[PDB]
């Protein structure tokens, strides 16, 4: 179909796009300003071809480069070469600065001392003159030495389509050109920290990579391999990870169902809350035994052999001897372990916006009928309270099989008004 | 009238 | 800061406080005078004004040392001046031409941006915001806003309105104040014309003309009172009269060096006036757009200008039946060489009665030539002409005449009422 | 309005000859904005060359110099 003022033939997929947009050969509609600006906003550069730019003029509010490319006006005299032919930076009366904050970067930038030759280009001179003015340096690993300039950029940007290290190692044939990665590993959008082949299409893009999960593998063609254990359709899990209590399976259901961890056991410098259930806790370090705040389900951690004396009228006193702040009396929490802070209390009723469960626990009305047992007894999750009876529509009003009520006359009216040929 | 003359 | 205001008589600057009532700037005055538009330039400490008796726009320093003309060509009735302190463009509405004109001060480029109006009175320009605001008081009265370019001219307040004689902007809150002389009210609104509110009733205000907003206060000028009055910008409230018994009282304007600050893409320090030759205009969302004088079109670069005699052909200073003055004025041909300075720069009275630049019927001719004086100064008992040929050879007016019996004959042979003897 | 008048958008009446005559007779530009006239002709006595926009001084006719493009 003749898109873009009848100049571009684009595939007729039916995705007609707005007058406030410029249609690409790939069907991508950038906003209408993103042509002839020497940014390849399509990626492919269809937006930047001479076919359009030789027969175009800029919006009155833009600056116009010597080569006829348009550019946003604020990019005039900004120490950046946005026109490519540097006319946006031509004839600008830049500010003078002194050696404490300048080395005379060619663009006219003033950059602080100790930021010159620091291992990283910051003045954005085209020849990397910020750093290459120092001959003797070669630096530590990870921050990788891109050839003859001393610059050291983390390996997170190498073989990536940006020559941002200035010196060519970032793209040139010491690596990259023959392969992205050794056969054991596979590419990423900017890291030369390549990913082993079984990492991609595992559940998470293992680096910045819009193909890792979306299209580098068959979605459903085959399972996780039997080398590792299935736990969600989007995730399989290696070994010990199924038992630790971490959200690893991505529905978090690892420590449950029936495969692992009904019990735990503690190593050195850890102590086990024996009188507890899986909903609370079953191992804590010595870093929390006989400390200032109860940890275990029954707060056994603070009793131990310690059995301290000092407690005053400034805190509520429990039966077992432990004390807590007055605010922690008559509430939803087992603060003292002994439940002395709760026994004998008289709870005032809940607020208007607060649903009340049969057991006396107040919950937000938003929490009602969200398929979560928010108060334990399941008062907020029950059949007839969380019910939406279907509309009657007793006569006329012939509803179709997809489950919505429509007029009786619409059926076999030769119009597909229902989900899938229901009428 | 509102004419400035 | 001081309160600048105009008149029939003179343009004066008075302190904002009533503790002292001594003029802060030397009054601007002429013998043939009627001063209706005013605005200031705090950078060079100059004041712009229009004299509706001479049809000339002047600029004069605060101390009055330096007075020059801005323009004197093709003006009919310049109702209001306004000055864009950042881009240095002077705008004015013309009641006779029914149009508004923009003029640059650095070079005398002139362009009639808006035309075909009915009764344009008040104009205010917002440099940082980019909008210009205008009022028309014809039967379907409206307040219109547009870009500084003069495009996007759309109505802003066109209902429940009649005779919107004056506009002002609250720079502190970005709200547009205006006065209505028909409904006798002050209203204010946002720059989009939304959230319109009406101030409290002001006691004796009944024909407001100009207003200005300064700090917490609105200063209104009222024609019927012949007075300048001040109220709070919130609800009016404690009306105070600032001056009493003016001849005719026209505009007020708040001179302020503080508000004439800031910058945009039209005043960047790094490059000239936003790279636009001739006019550059601020535009909303902090943009800028270039302009070109009459007879010149903007090129493909959208920044340089070239001559276009096809759409805007060149024009002479004025039509056939008239003499063009040096200052740009034009006068009917039969007022040249009459001894009266009609051009206000003595262009029309230069070199009269020599080399066939002949005297007009309104003069009397000096015997030996090289001068002319008004025919009213022939035989007037004053020796005007250098050689005394205007008072030589003058016969008496001792006619055969009488005086009415109701009247007394002066010894000078003029008649007066008989009741004016011995008064 | 009378048949001999236009109706302006705002309800003013202006003469038939005054429609798009080059003046704001409607005072809302209705009579000018409606029908944009195309006066691309030589109404002058100046002599128009056949098929051209070119029109020339009447003295040209057989005066000895080819003045129209085809002479
Ligand atoms: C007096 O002012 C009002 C408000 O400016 C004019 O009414 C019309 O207001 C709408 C905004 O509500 C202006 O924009 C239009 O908006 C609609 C959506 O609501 C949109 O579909 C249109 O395409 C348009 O953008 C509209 O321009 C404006 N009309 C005019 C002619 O300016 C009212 O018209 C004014 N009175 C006179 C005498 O025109
Ligand atoms: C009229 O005024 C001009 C000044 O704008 C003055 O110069 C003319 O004087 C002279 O007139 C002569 C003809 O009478 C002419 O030959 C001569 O060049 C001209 N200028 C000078 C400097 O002598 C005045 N007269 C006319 C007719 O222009
Ligand atoms: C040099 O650096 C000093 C700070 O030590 C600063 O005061 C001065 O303005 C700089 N430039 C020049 C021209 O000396
Ligand atoms: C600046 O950089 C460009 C490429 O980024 C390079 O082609 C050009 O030669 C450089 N300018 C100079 C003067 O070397
Ligand atoms: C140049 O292109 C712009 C953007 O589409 C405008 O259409 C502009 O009007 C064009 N130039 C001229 C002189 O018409
Ligand atoms: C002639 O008139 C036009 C408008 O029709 C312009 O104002 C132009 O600037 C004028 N020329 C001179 C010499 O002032
Ligand atoms: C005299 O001659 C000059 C020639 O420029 C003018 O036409 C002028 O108006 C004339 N005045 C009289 C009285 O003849
Ligand atoms: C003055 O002129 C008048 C003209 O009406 C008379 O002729 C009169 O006689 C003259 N004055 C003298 C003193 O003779
Ligand atoms: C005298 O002259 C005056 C005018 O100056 C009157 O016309 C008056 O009527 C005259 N009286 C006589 C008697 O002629
Ligand atoms: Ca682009
Ligand atoms: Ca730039
Ligand atoms: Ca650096
Ligand atoms: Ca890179
Ligand atoms: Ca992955
Ligand atoms: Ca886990
Ligand atoms: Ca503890
Ligand atoms: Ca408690
Ligand atoms: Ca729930
Ligand atoms: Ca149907
Ligand atoms: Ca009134
Ligand atoms: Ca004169
Ligand atoms: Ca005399
Ligand atoms: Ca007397
Ligand atoms: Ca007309
Ligand atoms: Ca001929």
């Amino acid at each position: 179909y003749l898109a873009n003022d009848n100049k571009y033939c684009v595939v007729d997929t039916g995705t007609r796009c707005n007058q406030l947009q410029f249609t690409c050969l790939n069907g991508h509609c950038i906003n209408q300003d993103w042509k002839c600006d020497n940014d390849n906003d399509c990626g492919d550069g269809s937006d930047e071809l001479p076919t359009v730019c030789a027969f175009h003029t800029c919006r009155s509010t833009a600056f116009t480069c010597g080569n006829g490319r348009c550019v946003p006006y604020h990019y005039r005299c900004d120490y950046y070469n946005d026109c490519g032919d540097n006319s946006d930076e031509a004839g600008c009366l830049f500010r003078n600065c002194n050696s404490t904050t300048e080395f005379t970067c060619s663009n006219g930038r003033c950059i602080p001392l100790s930021y010159v030759c620091n291992g990283i280009n910051n003045c954005h001179d085209n020849d990397t003159s910020d750093e290459k003015n120092c001959p003797p340096h070669t630096c530590p690993p990870d921050f990788t030495k891109c050839q003859t300039t001393n610059i050291c950029v983390p390996r997170a940007f190498l073989c990536d389509g940006d020559n941002d290290c200035g010196d060519g190692s970032d793209e040139n044939p010491i690596y990259c050109a023959s392969h992205t990665c050794r056969s054991n590993e596979f590419q990423c959008l900017s890291p030369q920290r390549c990913i082993p082949s079984y990492w991609f299409c595992d559940g998470e893009a293992d680096c910045a990579d819009g193909s890792d999960e979306p299209d580098t593998c068959g979605h459903s063609v085959n399972t996780c391999r039997a080398s590792q254990f299935q736990c969600d359709n989007g995730r399989c899990i290696s070994g010990n990870w199924v038992c630790d209590g971490d959200n690893d399976c991505g529905d978090m259901s690892d420590e449950d169902q029936r495969h692992h961890c009904e019990l735990q056991n503690c190593s050195s410098t850890q102590f086990t809350c024996v009188n507890s259930r899986p909903p609370n806790r079953r191992c804590i370090p010595q870093y929390w035994v006989c400390d200032g705040d109860a940890d275990c389900s029954d707060a056994l951690d603070e009793l131990q052999n310690c059995t301290m004396r000092t407690c005053s009228a400034g805190e509520f006193s429990c039966a077992n001897g432990r004390c807590v702040r007055q605010s922690f009396r008559c509430d939803r929490r087992n603060d003292c372990g002994d439940y002395s802070d709760e026994r004998g209390c008289s709870y005032p009723p809940c607020h208007a916006n607060q649903f009340t469960c049969q057991n006396g626990r107040c919950i937000p009305r938003f929490f009602v009928c969200d398929e979560d047992n928010d108060c334990g007894d399941g008062s907020d999750e029950q059949e007839h309270l969380c019910h939406t009876p279907e509309p009657t529509c007793p006569l006329h009003q012939f509803r179709c099989d997809n489950g919505h009520c429509i007029e009786m006359g619409r059926v076999c009216n030769h119009v597909d008004d229902c989900s899938d040929n229901s009428d | 009238x509102n004419x400035x003359x | 800061n001081f309160l600048l205001f105009s008149s029939k008589t003179a343009v004066r600057g008075i302190p904002f406080t009533l503790s002292t009532q001594e003029d802060v700037m030397v009054p601007v005055t002429g013998s043939p005078s009627f001063f209706v538009g005013i605005d200031f330039d705090a950078q060079h400490s100059t004041v712009f004004y229009s004299d509706l008796s001479k049809d000339i726009i002047y600029k004069q320093k605060i101390d009055g040392t330096g007075k020059e003309v801005i323009t004197a060509n093709r003006l009919e009735s310049v109702e209001c001046l306004t000055f864009d302190w950042i881009s240095r463009n002077l705008y004015w509405t013309d009641g006779g031409l029914k149009s508004v004109t923009v003029l640059r001060l650095a070079d005398k480029s002139r362009r009639q941006i808006i035309s075909n109006l009915n009764n344009p009175r008040s104009i205010v320009v917002h440099p940082t915001a980019g909008y210009m605001f205008l009022s028309d008081w014809f039967r379907p009265a409206k307040i219109m806003r547009a870009w500084s370019d003069g495009s996007h001219l759309m109505p802003i307040v066109n209902t429940s309105l009649g005779w919107p004689n004056g506009l002002a902007i609250d720079w502190s809150a970005s709200r547009l104040y205006w006065v209505d002389a028909f409904f006798d009210k002050i209203e204010h609104s946002t720059l989009d014309g939304l959230d319109r509110k009406r101030l409290g009733h002001v006691d004796q205000m009944t024909h407001p003309f100009g207003l200005t907003v300064f700090k917490d206060n609105v200063f209104i000028t009222d024609w019927r009172l012949g007075a300048i009055i001040r109220v709070r910008k919130s609800d009016g409230g404690d009306m105070t009269v600032i001056r009493r018994g003016i001849s005719s009282v026209m505009h007020v304007k708040a001179y302020d060096a503080d508000l004439q600050t800031g910058s945009n893409y039209c005043s960047q320090t790094t490059h000239a006036n936003g790279d636009c030759s001739h006019f550059c205009f601020p535009v909303p969302n902090f943009q800028r757009v270039c302009g070109c004088p009459y007879g010149m079109k903007l090129q493909r670069d959208q920044m340089t200008c070239e001559g276009d005699p096809a759409r805007e052909p060149p024009t002479q200073q004025c039509g056939s039946l008239s003499f063009p003055c040096n200052n740009g004025k034009c006068v009917p041909s039969f007022f040249r060489c009459d001894g009266v300075d009609d051009c206000h720069d003595n262009s029309d009275e230069h070199q009269c009665g020599v080399f066939n630049n002949t005297c007009s019927p309104s003069a009397f001719a000096c015997v030996r030539g090289g001068q002319c004086i008004p025919g009213q100064w022939h035989c007037d008992r004053q020796n005007d002409c250098l050689d005394g040929s205007d008072e030589q050879n003058c016969p008496t007016h001792a006619t055969s005449s009488t005086c009415p019996s109701t009247s007394f004959t002066c010894d000078n042979h003029v008649c007066i009422p008989k009741d004016w003897v011995c008064d | 309005c009378s048949p001999t008048h236009f109706l302006c958008d705002n309800g003013n009446c202006i003469y038939k000859a005054w429609i798009c005559d080059g003046d704001n007779d409607c005072r809302d530009m209705s009579d000018e904005k409606d029908c944009p006239t195309q006066p691309f002709h030589c109404p002058s006595t100046q002599w128009q060359c056949p098929g051209y926009s070119t029109c020339i001084n009447l003295s040209a006719l057989c005066d000895g110099v080819f003045d129209c493009p085809n002479g």
